């Protein structure tokens, strides 16, 4: 995230870390997801296409730094990994960019809620904020689009959704935002999400709850003027979603 | 206690 804060993930309770093991003993991150049930996590299909070996991955729930433990995580192993069929990338877009990874922990249990474990809830079909509405993003992803490293602690910033007519202006996006998608940005282009914070949650109020209205996806670059973070738009995808999680 | 989806507790 550029800008923003650093906090703790008590003030996001729903967010999971994603990380990838390497033979040789490293462990890296890969990207950011979403508790939406006991043993489901929701996230980027991008994040996971070139390496869909779900036994090397690793998924923590409750944690608020990147390569030290927090009290309280708890560690899973990814029981399915469901990435998109019609998943598409070109030169920006990545299209139908969301995945679900089933967690199990090595003694057979889901999530179990706590104080820094809590699940986030969904839209209804294709009910969606209005566009000026600040959501927030969440992330260990990037603080400078020229650094080589993630942040250690969490972070966390407030962006606006903005309209698809002024997303799709072609000195924006243009056509590369569909229908599908959703445009959020910070109005002086200051703070915005990053390489790192792919996958994680875009949160609104939708309804008087706290709901996953996106997913973050792409973008030109970070925090770069009149390109928008585009992400994928949850409320569009629940057939999907429920065709798996039911 | 049990899940409450969008509830932080601080
Ligand atoms: N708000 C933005 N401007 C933005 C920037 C980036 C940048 C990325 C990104 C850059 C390089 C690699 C990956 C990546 C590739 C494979 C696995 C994981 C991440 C990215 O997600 N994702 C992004 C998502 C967004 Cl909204």
């Amino acid at each position: 995230i550029i800008g923003g804060e650093f906090t703790t993930i008590e003030n996001q309770p729903w967010f999971a870390a994603i990380y990838r093991r390497h033979r040789g003993g490293s462990v890296t991150y890969v990207c950011g997801g979403s508790l939406m049930s006991p043993c489901w996590v929701i996230s980027a299909t991008h994040c996971f296409i070139d390496y869909p070996k779900k036994e090397d991955y690793i998924v923590y729930l409750g944690r608020s730094r990147l390569n030290s433990n927090t009290q309280g995580e708890m560690k899973f192993e990814v029981e399915n990994l469901i990435l998109h069929k019609d998943y598409s990338a070109d030169t920006l877009a990545h299209h139908n960019d969301i995945a679900l990874l089933k967690i199990r922990s090595k003694e057979g249990r889901c999530a179990q809620p706590s104080r820094t474990i809590q699940t986030i809830c969904l839209p209804s079909m294709y009910n969606d904020p209005q566009f000026g509405t600040s959501c927030e993003i969440t992330g260990f992803g990037k603080e400078a689009s020229t650094d080589y490293l993630y942040p250690e602690q969490l972070k966390m910033t407030v962006v606006k959704l903005i309209s698809h007519r002024e997303c799709q202006q072609p000195h924006y996006y243009g056509s590369e935002v569909t229908t599908k998608m959703l445009c959020a940005a910070d109005p002086q282009w200051k703070t915005d999400s990053c390489q790192g914070d792919s996958g994680g949650p875009l949160v609104c109020s939708l309804q008087g709850r706290m709901t996953l209205t996106g997913i973050v996806s792409w973008g030109r670059g970070c925090a770069l003027k009149d390109k928008p973070g585009v992400y994928t738009r949850v409320s569009h995808f629940l057939p999907w979603i429920r065709s798996h999680t039911k | 206690l049990k899940f409450q989806c969008g509830q932080k507790t601080l």
